[PDB]
């Protein structure tokens, strides 16, 4: 039994038709307090998958630890650990997806929402979630926290069932996931303005973006709106 | 007399044959070196070619512990396995709690703690195998040799298994020759003339030629195997030595 202390928000993604975007914000709040600013909720997994946490921070940090001995212990007895045998999404994810469960079934979760983005050896886009009940789902679009309430609703719009991912292009994806952002930003109280996006392509492969900011925001408005109902000045 | 038959008992000497015995088993295994550099070490080894139905390249017996350690031993190859298997559990907990990947002569006393601990009891065998390891840390490179009693030392080049002797008289003419230091590229090139230097006493079977290397430029501080073209020009330079 666990409380969450220094936490993470939404992680957003989708698939387009030649790969996976994910995204996540680099705030870690305490409580109401954003303490720190300079988080990355974004891991990346070999050249291939992108592992993104929200929820309890020391628990993610924990999670970090185990997919980089994953690594390590892939290499061991390897030859083509570069190649044929190098490790897959769908590994990493089952993988976590077991420790998951678990802990759960332990009474002692690790108090986190995982999104495993990635791209198959085989070429095909791999986006599948789990958390700290170790309840799995996969879906076109996928997101945490806030995300799920504000970002799938805008990302559905884009890709709404199977057959719209061969249709999207990485731009069009793109555009959404960082208009879901802003969004979010406008609208979920332990979010920040700067923020991580990854890109797992099959044919340019991982591309890490650092320090995005959310921009082209609408404050304009609030200028013209006065009081509460009858105040005119 | 009767005091060989068990381990951990002292002669009147004040030796323990059982840990005498074990090295034989280690002069009767394969030739493997080790040969330090410049900025990190390289490791190699000789692979008897038993017969045509082995495959090339797939039967690897030099390996990795951690990411930036490399091992290869002679002898009773099982032994050398649970050896290995061990310093990465060692490995592991020490980065677990330390974070930093472990130092080498750190991880030299893991190993050299582990084996001397088979020497101590009646209900366990010495480990059958020399083991040449080491890697890049902070503090830079180092090239370690682990013996069936449990006895290492740090070396500039190290040798063991049934060509030792040729191997040993050829490292120490590399010393010589280089004062202020071997190159990684140069290490590898060495490597493989001294493997076959020392196949000659192993001339029966012919053999596959195996190298690994860790080198804080070539290689960025990680333990990787030597393939393709590099391993291609190291063997022609061998072949072009021994005639």
């Amino acid at each position: 039994t666990q409380q969450p202390i220094v936490t993470g928000t939404s992680v957003i993604s989708m698939k387009y038709d030649n790969g996976v975007i994910i995204a996540a914000d680099n705030l870690g709040s305490y409580g109401s307090l954003l303490r720190f600013n300079g988080v990355e909720r974004l891991i990346p997994v070999g050249d291939n998958t992108v592992v993104g946490i929200s929820g309890d921070i020391s628990d993610m940090q924990h999670i970090e630890r185990l997919l980089k001995d994953l690594v390590t212990e892939n290499a061991y007895d390897n030859p083509l650990a570069d190649a044929e045998e190098a490790l897959e999404p769908s590994y990493i994810f089952e993988y976590l997806a077991t420790v998951m469960y678990q802990r759960r079934s332990k009474m002692n979760p690790l108090w986190n929402a995982i999104i495993v983005a990635g791209v198959q050896s085989n070429g095909d886009q791999f986006l599948r979630y789990v958390n700290l009940l170790g309840v799995t789902y996969s879906s076109p679009t996928l997101a945490t926290g806030f995300g799920a309430h504000m970002a799938n609703p805008l990302l559905r719009k884009v890709v709404d069932r199977e057959s719209d991912i061969p249709k999207t292009t990485v731009q069009v994806a793109e555009e959404a996931i960082v208009n879901a952002m802003r969004v979010l930003y406008y609208r979920d109280a332990r979010s920040s303005r700067n923020f991580s996006l990854a890109i797992i392509d099959k044919n340019t492969g991982l591309t890490f973006k650092k320090n995005l900011q959310v921009e082209n925001m609408k404050w304009d408005f609030a200028k013209d709106i006065k009081g509460y109902g009858t105040q005119k000045i | 007399t009767g005091y060989d038959l068990s381990n951990s008992v002292f002669s009147p000497d004040g030796r323990n044959f059982q840990v005498e015995y074990a090295v034989k088993a280690v002069e009767n295994g394969t030739t493997s070196i080790g040969i330090k550099c410049n900025d990190g070490v390289v490791f190699a080894v000789e692979k008897l070619i038993t017969s045509k139905l082995l495959v090339p390249q797939k039967n690897v017996k030099i390996q990795v512990v951690d990411r930036h350690i490399g091992c290869v031993y002679s002898g009773l190859i099982p032994d050398g396995r649970h050896l290995v298997n061990r310093g990465r559990e060692e490995a592991a907990s020490f980065k677990k709690l330390y974070k930093t990947p472990i130092p080498i002569p750190a991880f030299a006393d893991r190993l050299g703690q582990y084996v001397q601990a088979h020497t101590l009891y009646n209900s366990v065998r010495p480990f059958g195998v020399s083991t040449i390891f080491g890697g890049v840390d902070k503090n830079g490179a180092h090239l370690y040799m682990l013996e069936p009693s449990g006895s290492y030392w740090g070396y500039k080049g190290a040798a063991t298994g049934k060509g030792r002797q040729s191997a040993k008289a050829e490292l120490e003419k590399l010393v010589d020759h280089h004062p202020e230091g071997l190159s990684a590229r140069e290490a590898v090139k060495q490597a493989a003339k001294i493997i076959y230097l020392a196949h000659e006493d192993n001339k029966e079977k012919d053999f596959e030629l195996e190298i690994s290397w860790c080198s804080l430029s070539e290689t960025n501080g990680l333990h990787k195997f030597v393939k393709g073209d590099l391993l291609q020009e190291a063997i022609d330079f061998a072949q072009k030595e021994i005639n």
